[PDB]
């Protein structure tokens, strides 16, 4: 009845997103640690990085503190092992990737 | 980025938070209650506890059935009238549900913001800082703004991922210096420089096709007429050529000028294709201090 | 070298009593008061039905220290008076509240004619945070899609009020002007400080006006002009049929508590339940519900009665005042037609039909509520009877 | 156009959320709650009025 | 009477000034600010004169400074022609000639779209009067320059063209029936009631033809925007030479040697036959059009250049005489660029001792070099343009080195490094380019708005009995709003005349005030800095503290570049964003390229920001010589000359955002140096109408509150305001 058919919208469509990540699991154990002493044997300033708390045998410890010791890797409950892999999406995502 | 503390030998205890633009702010602790046990707690609780975010991965739809699926409360009414074979499906989408499906239809394809010159330019500054340190993406599509500013990324992501490489090694190549925006990349600076040259060439042809007032075109012929260039040669007399300063402070500003000025023009050509011709009204030439408001409608 | 100039400056500032002898601050006050501009614009329309979508800005610029340290409580509080005055002179018409925040356009209230729903909804926006980055193309494109459902017979104007931001153009609004004209809609823009040229052309092509608020007293005067419909005349918007003429009932006979009252549970008026005393009903459907002039849910048209519904639109139609005539002989009955007494201080206002003398208290009530002249009853129906 | 590098990556993940506001109450208790003093006149109480 | 704009009143004051000029017969100075209609009111009084039947001889050549303003003058002169063409009934004919040469020339597609002007016009003239004058008719060589031959036809004939034309009117007529801008320009100069062009043609003692008759006390000349005349009268006759241009001049000279070497005896006799005609003759037919291209009259403040081609007796003999002027010049120039030296008699007397010739062949060698290729003429200007720069430098020595100077700045001194040496040879007394102009015509009237300090005006050493300012009576003073911010007793750090990045107090104040103004100005902001050095140090300092990043949120950034190719494309992006979307911001230099003449108005840029006093670098030796010579004439005025040049460029950046009255522009002088100097060499209409109120000792916090008065009161003038006259001059 009225030749209008203008509708709405001008340039807002595309396909939203749903293509930001979704990658198969590849990494596992971290190997980065930076430094913890006092730079080149200096003073005042010190390098401090990041290291989340992982559950090992019910005792709270750092994530990188356990990965450096092979004796504390195979001695843990299987329920905490699924969380050990999920925690790997921090240093593998901040660095490299 | 990174934080710094004080050792056991230093008597002072200061906290330094290194940002990303080179701004370092010191924080000298002065907690008289517990400081030896808390100067490390601030260090420990900032490295043992880090926030995260969620990325939704679900197939979306475009039909009107999406409005009922997203709301479990509203979906119960559709099962009591259409599924219960008491009425017809056309009667429900006429007067019972008409004031809600109209407003919900606009937020089904709304990509953050439609504007780019004012409604989105005030929020594009914290989004164009693609660095590392500790920053992380959000739930919403935060990488869509790069597609609107860097058209070459859209083609390189669909023609090479997951073709040659995957998402595990691709985004960090283009984001090697997003704050710098003109770094060198072995992944393809050849495709990035060719895409930026095409946008600058397409945007230049639009201004030449219009041409309403270009005083700079006659400035070149005005100086070249008397066969004298005693003023055009001495353009930037910084007096620092071997020190790498004249071609350093000036290059870091002009290069960023072509990235910000052409960003608004490139987003405008993908909306109306330069068909408005900039209003083009004869009232622009008229500059009289009078008016012509004499016709009064409905009087 | 500060005391060398500070000592001599105090000598001049201390003798400030000499400036009071001159009549500088007095002669300007009497000359600035006599500046009475006269730009009577015929703002009137025969169309009785009006659809409006008031756009309220919710950006971070709504907290500037201009008229008051809290601008957020200046627009929301004064908007309640515009809604109450809108239903007072135009009860059959309805408005809408659409906010804008976080680069989004979230429609608050729907298209209903409930005065209590629009007033109480503005008080909730006090706790609403002001992020920033307002969007005009988002709050304008959504309002056109909802307004398209209305039949072509009304002015269907749109009101936009923002904090006078430096060109609130998201991404080329001039391309939308060619689209808004096809919908036969109108856009009204109100400024608060800086001039907005990108919206001045929009208010001229679609059909409206553009004004900038200068003081707290100027914001109330501009809202009064928007109560009247915009002056225009079209040909494709002049068709309408089936007008609802409800009747007022009490749903009782002698006592209200002895009867099941009105607007209860089993009654069909389940839109606004509670405990009232009476309401309206459709003469073609016998559906009793709230007495507010709203669109019914059994026919598909609003209620336009006659006693205190359609008369409010005609009461504002005769917008006219009175003229004056100077003289140097002191004569003219000096007896008011309404309050007898006058003022006797150079104030003579006569009528253009019956020629009656009024005082300073009667002329204000005419242009504000009376809208006519008492002498038009004892002179015009005189020869016809 | 120069070149820059060192520590320039992108972080992506999909987790977190679900119960986060419940922890704000415990951390706020470490400061001080807004409360007056134990008013006691041991004589006649107030009457609003 | 010209009914158009409302009556202030203003044409009553301009009418009396035009009457005393014809009686006194001398140069006049008239102040015409940009806030007053200097085009509608001026053109309304000028055509009343064009109809002067009594005034025996009446002319106007009117100039301007930019190629758009030419067109602006045209259109405005169109309409006032329109209305009292209607009003006075029966119309008498007219002509206003926009005479644009190079950049508005050729309709042939092979020639047109090559970017520059001069070189491509050399291709044009090489085709017309170098190949088709030599190869006088053929089939391919003698190119289809067919409407030059149409000019031949209608230059034998007599048409009468219609009225004043645009620039594009003459190209559209090119297509239809208007012919060549140059040649129709010639036929229309033969009789033209008004010719509009740029004053750079007259104020240039080189290719200036004065486009006038032999009368020395007639005609009327009207200048426009002639406030910056101290540098035009010097930079025009200034000549320079670089090692890159000298290397090309020597390379192309060897090609000419191979041309004469391959000539036998039959063709060589024809070259010597024309040498006898040029001596016995003096009105050669080649002096009609080729004179304007080559060095016409370099001795403008003297007489014409016409001798008996001295310094030449044979064809090959002239080549050796010119070769010695190049092999010895390269030995004298490279030896003096080792250390700094400034001595006018060092180059004049040093060249005469080495090259043992006379001052007659060195003076006429520029004209003989052009006539040498006219006999063979198989050449073109592309190979002759490097040879012109060398002949032009030698002309300014035999008859101009007795009053000039030589500035040598080789080792890092506002000049390129050792990779490209350059020497300087400019003037000091800016009067040699304007004295023949005042003597060839009757009276010259300059119209400048920014030229208000008239006490320093006798710098040109010329009389000016007609002196009058302009106040412009206006009811509401919401037109302009000058503000001066200089901190005061809070930080006092706002000036930086000899500081780079040694402090951060002045740079922080420039970013805090600019960030607040970017959110209150309704349209665009056109800011200006001091020089290119302080501008780059201020923007780079905002990247560390985080000041420029916040500006990118609101308005779009636009900073003037160095190359001229990227500057024209940058202004087009600014005009598109300010009209379509939100008005952007301009961060340029007061003496850059967007300060010559952009004529930006309300929809482009209605806010002006001045970061400090736009001074000049007086430490350089290219400018110290221009000021040292002033001490011989004015001893006490050694400091006032620097104040004039600083306030002239400051008012030039301000007198552009407004053109009529309803533009409503804003200007800010964020500097503490504007204390007492605002009551001397400034606009007279700003002291009584604006600078009277206390608003000079403002700070960053106070400057925002004062700026809100101009941004809020401007909303009141909307329906009607100052409407006086009623299209009849109020019966005055
Ligand atoms: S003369 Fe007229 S046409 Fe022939 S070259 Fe010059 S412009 Fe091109
Ligand atoms: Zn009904
Ligand atoms: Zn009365
Ligand atoms: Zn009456």
């Amino acid at each position: 009845a009225a030749p209008v058919t203008a509708a709405n919208g001008s340039d807002s469509e595309s396909e939203t997103s749903e293509s930001d990540d979704d990658s198969p699991p590849r990494p596992a154990a971290v190997a980065v640690h930076k430094r913890e002493e006092d730079e080149e044997e200096d003073d005042e300033f010190e390098e401090v990085a990041d290291d989340p708390i992982v559950m090992v045998a019910g005792r709270p410890f750092s994530y990188s503190e356990v990965s450096q010791r092979p004796e504390l890797v195979a001695q843990m409950t299987p329920e905490e092992k699924e969380a050990y892999i999920a925690m790997g999406q921090r240093m593998f995502e901040d660095l490299f990737e | 980025k990174c934080q710094k503390i004080s050792p056991e030998g230093k008597a002072k205890i200061q906290l330094q938070l290194v940002l990303h633009a080179g701004d370092t702010t010191n924080f000298h602790f002065s907690n008289e209650s517990t400081a030896v046990k808390e100067r490390d707690a601030v260090k420990d609780l900032l490295q043992q506890l880090l926030p995260k975010f969620k990325r939704k991965a679900n197939k979306e739809l475009e039909e009107k059935n999406r409005m009922l699926q997203e709301d479990p409360v509203l979906f119960q009414l559709y099962k009591d009238l259409v599924v219960s074979q008491v009425i017809s499906a056309e009667e429900f989408w006429a007067n019972r549900l008409n004031v809600n499906a109209t407003d919900s239809s606009s937020t089904s394809n709304h990509k953050q913001d439609v504007g780019i010159s004012a409604a989105f330019l005030a929020d594009v500054r914290p989004q164009t800082d693609g660095c590392n340190g500790l920053r992380y993406n959000l739930t919403s599509d935060i990488i869509e703004s790069i597609f609107r500013t860097y058209p070459a990324v859209k083609m390189k992501y669909a023609e090479n991922v997951p073709h040659n490489m995957t998402e595990k090694e691709f985004w960090t190549r283009f984001f090697q210096s997003h704050y710098f925006h003109r770094d060198r990349l072995n992944t393809g600076s050849k495709d990035l420089f060719a895409e930026c040259a095409k946008i600058d060439e397409k945007g230049l042809k639009t201004m030449v096709s219009l041409g309403v007032k270009n005083p700079l075109l006659d400035l070149t012929a005005l100086e070249d007429k008397p066969l004298d260039e005693g003023y055009g040669i001495s353009s930037v007399p910084s007096a620092s050529n071997s020190k790498s300063i004249k071609e350093n402070s000036n290059a870091a500003i002009i290069k960023r000028f072509n990235h910000h000025s052409a960003m608004v023009l490139a987003a405008g050509l993908r909306k109306q294709e330069a068909q408005n011709e900039q209003t083009s009204e004869p009232s622009n030439m008229d500059g009289n201090s009078g008016d012509a408001d004499c016709f009064q409608p409905a009087v | 070298r500060w005391e060398g100039g500070y000592e001599r400056t105090w000598e001049i500032l201390k003798e400030d009593e000499s400036g009071s002898l001159k009549a500088t601050i007095e002669d300007i006050l009497f000359k600035a008061k006599r500046k009475r501009v006269f730009e009577h614009h015929g703002q009137v329309r025969l169309g009785m039905m009006r659809h409006l979508y008031v756009v309220v800005d919710g950006s971070r610029t709504m907290e500037d220290q201009d008229l008051k340290p809290n601008r957020l409580t200046c627009t929301l509080k004064l908007l309640e008076y515009f809604v109450e005055e809108y239903f007072d002179q135009n009860p059959i018409s309805q408005i809408g509240i659409i906010v804008t925040k976080s680069k989004r356009a979230e429609k608050l209230t729907e298209l209903s004619g409930n005065p209590r729903k629009h007033i109480t909804s503005l008080k909730k926006a006090v706790d609403m945070t002001c992020h920033g980055e307002p969007s005009l193309y988002n709050s304008l494109s959504i309002a056109m899609q909802t307004l398209k459902h209305m039949p072509g017979h009304t002015s269907r104007e749109v009101l936009i009020i923002f904090s006078s931001l430096t060109t609130c153009d998201p991404s080329n609004i001039y391309d939308l002007i060619k689209t808004l004209k096809a919908a036969k809609i109108r856009v009204s823009v109100i400024g608060l400080s800086a001039e907005v040229r990108v919206c001045t052309v929009l208010a001229r092509e679609t059909g409206g006006t553009y004004h900038v608020i200068l003081d707290e007293s100027h914001y109330k005067e501009l809202l009064t002009h928007h109560v009247s419909p915009p002056p225009a005349s079209s040909s494709s918007e002049c068709s309408l049929i089936r007008m609802g003429f409800p009747q007022h009932t009490i749903a009782s006979l002698s006592d209200q508590d002895a009867k099941p009252s009105f607007s209860m549970a089993h009654l069909d008026g389940n839109t606004e339940p509670g405990l009232t005393l009476g309401g309206y009903f459709c003469p073609q459907c016998r559906a009793k519900y709230c007495e507010l002039p709203v669109e019914c849910k059994i026919c598909g048209l609003t209620l336009v009665s006659a006693p205190h519904l359609a008369r409010s639109y005609h009461h504002l139609f005769p917008l006219d005042a009175f003229q004056e005539i100077p003289l140097e002989e002191y004569n003219g009955e000096r007896f008011c037609y309404g309050c007898q007494g006058e003022l006797k201080d150079q104030h003579v206002y006569v009528c253009a039909v019956c020629q009656n003398v009024f005082c300073v208290d009667c002329d204000v009530f005419v242009h504000d509520s009376l809208h006519c002249c008492p002498g038009c009853i004892h002179k015009i129906p005189a020869p016809s009877g | 156009s120069y070149e820059d590098l060192y520590t320039q990556n992108v972080v992506i993940n999909m987790d977190d959320q679900e119960d986060l506001h419940r922890a704000s109450l415990e951390g706020k208790s470490a400061k001080e709650r807004p409360i007056w003093l134990r008013e006691s006149t041991v004589q006649g109480a107030y009457g609003s009025e | 009477y010209f009914p158009y704009d409302y009556i202030y009143p203003e044409q009553f004051s301009y009418m009396r000034e035009l009457k005393r000029t014809l009686d006194a017969k001398g140069h006049g100075v008239l102040e015409m600010p940009s806030g007053t209609g200097k085009t509608v009111s001026l053109l309304a009084l000028i055509m009343a004169y064009q109809r002067a039947y009594p005034l025996e001889v009446t002319k106007l050549i009117y100039c301007s400074r930019t190629v758009p303003e030419i067109e602006k003058v045209i259109e405005e002169l169109r309409k006032l022609l329109n209305f009292y063409e209607k009003q006075e009934g029966e119309k008498l004919p007219f002509l206003g000639l926009a005479l644009s040469s190079r950049k508005n020339l050729c309709i042939h597609p092979e020639v047109t779209p090559l970017r520059f002007g001069k070189d491509v016009d050399g291709k044009c003239h090489s085709l017309t009067a170098s190949y088709v004058r030599a190869q006088y008719q053929h089939d391919t060589s003698l190119p289809h320059c067919r409407f030059y031959e149409e000019f031949d036809a209608h230059g034998r004939e007599v048409p009468l063209p219609a009225g004043i034309y645009n620039l594009d009117d003459l190209k559209a007529l090119g297509r239809r029936q208007g012919w060549c801008p140059y040649f129709l320009a010639r036929y229309s100069i033969l009789h033209a009631n008004v010719v509009v062009y740029s004053y750079h043609y007259l104020l240039d003692p080189k290719i200036a033809d004065l486009v006038s008759k032999e009368l020395a006390r007639k005609a009327v000349v009207v200048f426009d925007e002639a406030h910056n005349i101290d540098n035009v009268c010097i930079d025009s006759m200034s000549v320079n030479l670089t090692r890159r241009t000298l290397d090309r001049c020597q390379g192309n000279l060897e090609t000419l040697q191979k041309t004469v070497l391959r000539i036998k005896e039959t063709d060589e006799q024809r070259l010597r036959d024309e040498y006898r005609r040029l001596v016995e003759g003096l009105r050669e037919a080649s002096a009609a059009r080729e004179t304007d291209a080559h060095l016409a009259n370099p001795v403008l403040p003297d007489e014409v250049l016409q001798e008996a081609v001295p310094g030449s007796i044979r064809t090959a003999e002239h080549f050796l005489g010119f070769l010695r002027r190049l092999l010895e010049y390269v030995k004298w120039r490279l030896r003096v660029q080792h250390v700094v030296q400034e001595s006018p008699p060092a180059f004049l007397s040093g060249l005469a001792q080495r090259v043992c010739i006379q001052r007659k062949p060195l003076r006429f060698c520029a004209e003989r070099l052009r006539s040498l290729l006219h006999t063979l003429e198989i050449t073109d200007l592309a190979d002759f343009s490097p040879l012109t720069l060398l002949a032009n430098f030698a002309t300014l020595v035999s008859t101009y080195a007795k009053g000039f100077t030589i500035i040598i700045e080789p080792f890092d001194d506002r000049t390129p490094t050792i990779a490209n040496p350059i020497l300087h040879f400019s003037c000091m007394d800016a009067s040699l380019a304007i004295k023949p102009v005042f003597e060839r015509f009757q009276s010259v009237i300059i119209t400048s708005g920014t030229l208000s300090p008239l006490d320093i005006y006798p710098k040109i050493l010329d009389f000016h009995p007609v002196t009058m300012a302009t106040f412009t009576m206006t009811l509401a003073r919401v037109c302009l709003c000058p503000m001066i911010i200089g901190r005061g007793n809070d930080q006092v750090a706002i000036s930086s005349k000899f500081e780079t990045r040694e402090d951060i107090a002045v740079i922080r104040n420039y970013g805090n005030l600019l960030l607040e103004m970017s959110a209150v100005v309704p349209d665009g902001i056109v800011a200006f800095f001091t020089s290119y050095q302080y501008m780059e140090s201020t923007v780079a300092s905002w990247y560390e503290q985080g000041i420029l990043e916040n500006i990118q949120r609101n308005k779009l950034l636009f900073i003037e570049t160095q190359d001229g190719a990227e500057t024209s494309v940058a202004l087009e992006k600014y005009q598109e964003a300010c009209e379509n979307g939100r008005g952007a911001i301009l961060l340029s230099v007061a003496r850059g390229k967007v300060s010559e003449g952009i004529d930006f108005v309300h929809h482009y840029g209605r806010a002006v920001i001045m970061f400090g006093v736009p001074y000049v670098y007086t430490q350089s030796r290219i400018l110290k010589a221009r000021l040292e010579y002033l001490r011989d004439q004015f001893q006490i005025r050694e400091n006032d000359f620097l104040t004039f040049d600083a306030m002239r460029h400051a008012a030039q950046c301000v007198g552009r955002a407004i053109r009529g009255k309803t533009d409503y522009g804003l200007m800010v002088f964020a500097d503490k140096r504007f204390a007492r100097g605002d009551k001397r060499g400034k606009l007279p209409r700003w002291i009584q109408e604006h600078l009277t109120d206390a608003n000079l000792n403002l700070t960053v916090d106070e400057g925002v509150q004062v700026a809100k008065y101009f941004l809020r009161q401007m909303a009141q003038p909307f329906h009607r305001e100052d409407q006086l006259g009623l299209s009849l001059l109020s019966l005055e």
